[PDB]
């Protein structure tokens, strides 16, 4: 779930940094349109399509199994479902952790207006 | 989409989602588990089963068609399934309007130390 997703990127990025993708760019949080903006908003595109590809059931609401080995995400003993999710949020946070060398503030809280691509495809 | 949903939001409640309903309680943030604290967050609860209901369209990045006409939130697709996730948004930018004379600011960012007992079930 969103609690396990925000524990992970804290994990590996740091106190707090979560809150950082709340709203940025045309996908991290609350977006979701138009042309990815860079590295770090196509983690979230990535993300959104990865959950889009989960069938029967409710990522925001699904608890999962992992651990952090070695400041490593590990997913644990996911069955069906839950590893697809699990593993979805593994790779998102990982993803991010590698890109915070290019986050750029002024992508954070974007309106829709600079989001107006027709949307990437997954 | 978020982008949508977040407009049906401003709209409906005075408030900006990013600084707002986004950081909120146990279900409307990075949430997904525990109680939800107060009828803002049960909306958010309500909305996430919603969502749950989705199967052929991404409700997160899925762009549909709508109005505000005379207080009223529009939705106007047939596809079925754009307009299921329109009815979504719109019944909880409804609820979340109805409920904003109890926003808490004392839930945001609730979910750091708490959310951590029996979850809702849908």
């Amino acid at each position: 779930n969103l609690f396990q997703f925000a524990r992970m990127i804290n994990g590996k990025l740091g106190a707090f940094s979560v809150w950082n993708y709340i709203s940025y760019g045309c996908y991290c949080g609350w977006g979701g349109q138009g042309t990815p903006k860079d590295a770090t908003d196509r983690c979230c595109f990535v993300h959104d399509c990865c959950y889009g590809g989960v069938k029967g059931c409710n990522p925001k609401l699904a608890i999962y199994s992992y651990s952090f080995q070695r400041g490593n995400i590990v997913c644990g003993r996911n069955n069906g479902c839950l590893r697809t999710i699990c593993e979805c949020d593994r790779v998102a946070a990982n993803c991010f952790h590698q890109n915070k060398n290019t986050y750029n503030k002024e992508y954070k809280f974007l309106s829709s207006s600079k989001c107006r691509q027709r949307s990437e495809q997954c | 989409n978020l982008f949508q949903f977040g407009e049906m939001i401003l709209q409906k409640t005075g408030k900006e989602v990013v600084h707002s309903y986004a950081i909120y309680g146990c279900y409307c943030g990075w949430g997904g588990q525990g109680r939800a604290q107060d009828a803002t967050d049960r909306c958010c609860f309500v909305h996430d089963c919603c969502y749950g209901t989705v199967n052929d369209c991404n409700p997160k990045t899925a762009t549909y068609s709508y109005s505000f006409e005379n207080g009223d939130i529009v939705c106007g697709d047939n596809d079925l399934c754009l307009r299921t996730v329109c009815e979504c948004d719109r019944a909880a930018a409804i609820c979340l309007g109805q409920n904003v004379n109890t926003y808490d600011k004392n839930y945001e960012y609730y979910s750091i130390s708490h959310c951590t007992e029996e979850s809702e079930q849908c």
